[PDB]
């Protein structure tokens, strides 16, 4: 952090990205036995709270320099109420919250698109257009999410005309939330790409305005720019 | 992560929902073999028309192919008993003619349902008596069924019944090619009579598809116990596990 509070105070903006800050408070238990201290909830050390306080606010931008960083959060045990991570959450001005859940469904990168927030999401921020879309995605994330249990027990059957197309556009919707990275290539083979903003926001749109209500699912997976879907659509047959 | 109480509320909610899943499917048995008893009771009738209908060597393909009749259900939870023969007809209707031609007569609310929004309707049932179809009330719709001939050439739609549950869905059809010379009596008792037929089978096939899917669930439902008795078990641990860690390092303290 240091390093980086230099060409911050001394010069220039600054992307600080820390790999694990979840490993420092970790690391933090391991001594806080030893010092003699009185172990907290799930036997952290009873200062865990303040500690990372005093190591964060430090990470910021000011009047002199800007700040962008990004740190990995390690959840142990699966567990988001684990002091580390939860205590860490009101220290972020967005966050992108993995679940293993989606990871097993193939979903990459498995991100929670219910969970995962930012405090850009305002119209006041992001403009109307993008905004509107951003909940209806959610919107319809969710009216999926609460149908599972039936599904799981009735399967699609029983429910209406009207719930099973939330189903396909949700599904699909949550498949094309999955994103070619990069730094995968090597091992799947494919080669990945950068979805502009405009066509991120766009793509959704037809799918929820329902252009796409004909195409399987699977076309969907894995994908960029929506045009791709197409694409890898007609490759099905 | 997660909680216990909200573990318990999940089981005992799966738990009452199995009881009321196997509930019916119980139930739903008990609506086969009486299925039976009003199809044996039709299996005479039957048998003494076409040994009337032997066919002297002394009304063929008139015209088109136009109505259907489509049996269901009003209730739901069959599996897709339902869907399935709702698929046919709006397949073979649509993998037929485009206009707004070829018209239709359904047997229950769960088909009126479908057919309603899609346009071509021409006839409605609703409240069959379940396992006793009420050969009455069905009468109306033989009249309704032939009167209409404003019509030709009808096919009925519905599910069979082969060996409790197991069936398949069918178009067998019906207004064609199998005193004296009555036929103005027999054209139509033999519609009345097939009809009726049809819905035995197609019942017979409800009760099931539904005693069974109503299997599914519950079975189903009991794997939502295993994975939950296990997450509760899990939850059960983590937590006998902080309490007491709790109330020793309370103790250390003092």
């Amino acid at each position: 952090l240091t390093m980086a509070e230099y060409f911050r105070d001394e010069q220039q903006d600054v992307l600080l990205f820390i790999d694990n800050i979840f490993r420092f408070t970790q690391a933090g238990s391991e001594v806080s036995a030893l010092l003699g201290r009185m172990p907290s909830a799930v036997g952290y050390q009873p200062t865990l709270a303040t500690e990372m306080g005093q190591l964060q606010e430090r990470i910021t931008s000011t009047a002199k320099g800007s700040i962008t960083s990004i740190q990995a959060i390690y959840v142990p045990a699966d567990d988001y109420t684990d002091p580390a991570p939860a205590t860490t959450f009101s220290h972020l001005d967005a966050t992108t919250n993995l679940e293993r859940k989606l990871a097993e469904m193939g979903i990459y990168p498995a991100v929670d698109p219910l969970a995962s927030t930012s405090r850009a999401l305002a119209p006041e921020i992001v403009g109307e257009e993008h905004y509107q879309v951003a909940r209806k995605v959610q919107q319809t994330l969710q009216r999926y999410k609460e149908l599972q249990d039936i599904i799981a027990i009735l399967g699609m059957d029983e429910l209406s005309d009207e719930d099973k197309l939330v189903v396909h556009r949700a599904r699909r919707i949550q498949f094309f939330l999955s994103q070619n990275f990069h730094v995968a290539e090597q091992f799947t083979g494919q080669p990945g790409s950068y979805v502009p903003v405009k066509e991120t926001v766009r793509g959704f749109k037809e799918i929820l305005e329902g252009k796409y209500d004909h195409l399987p699912e699977d076309a969907f997976r894995l994908v960029g720019r929506i045009e791709e879907v197409v694409e890898k659509a007609k490759a099905m047959g | 992560m997660a909680s216990l109480r909200d573990i318990k509320t999940r089981i005992n909610a799966t738990k009452k929902t199995s009881q009321i899943t196997k509930a019916m499917e119980m139930v739903s048995t008990s609506k086969l073999n009486r299925a039976e008893q009003n199809a044996k009771s039709f299996v005479p009738y039957m048998e003494k028309i076409q040994e009337v209908v032997a066919n002297v060597a002394l009304v063929s393909r008139p015209v088109k192919k136009t109505g259907y009749l489509v049996i269901t259900s009003d209730r739901g939870l069959a599996g897709a008993y339902n869907s399935n023969v709702l698929r046919l007809v709006y397949q073979t209707i649509q993998r037929h003619a485009c206009p707004d031609e070829y018209a239709i007569i359904v047997i229950g609310r769960v088909g009126l349902s479908f057919f309603r929004k899609r346009n071509v309707i021409l006839d409605i049932t609703r409240l069959p008596d379940q396992p006793s179809f009420a050969d009455i009330k069905e009468i109306a719709r033989k009249t309704v069924g032939l009167f209409a001939d404003t019509f030709d050439e009808l096919y009925m739609y519905y599910n069979h019944y082969v060996s409790a549950i197991q069936q398949e869905v069918t178009e067998r059809k019906l207004l064609p090619l199998t005193q004296e010379e009555i036929l103005d009596v027999l054209l139509p008792q033999y519609a009345e009579s097939l009809i009726y037929g049809a819905l035995l089978d197609a019942k017979a096939s409800e009760h099931a598809a539904r005693m069974t899917a109503m299997k599914n669930a519950t079975d189903n439902a009991n794997e939502l116990i295993r994975t939950l008795t296990l997450s509760y078990n899990r939850a059960r641990q983590a937590a006998i596990t902080q309490e007491i860690t709790e109330i020793v390092a309370g103790a250390n303290a003092l």
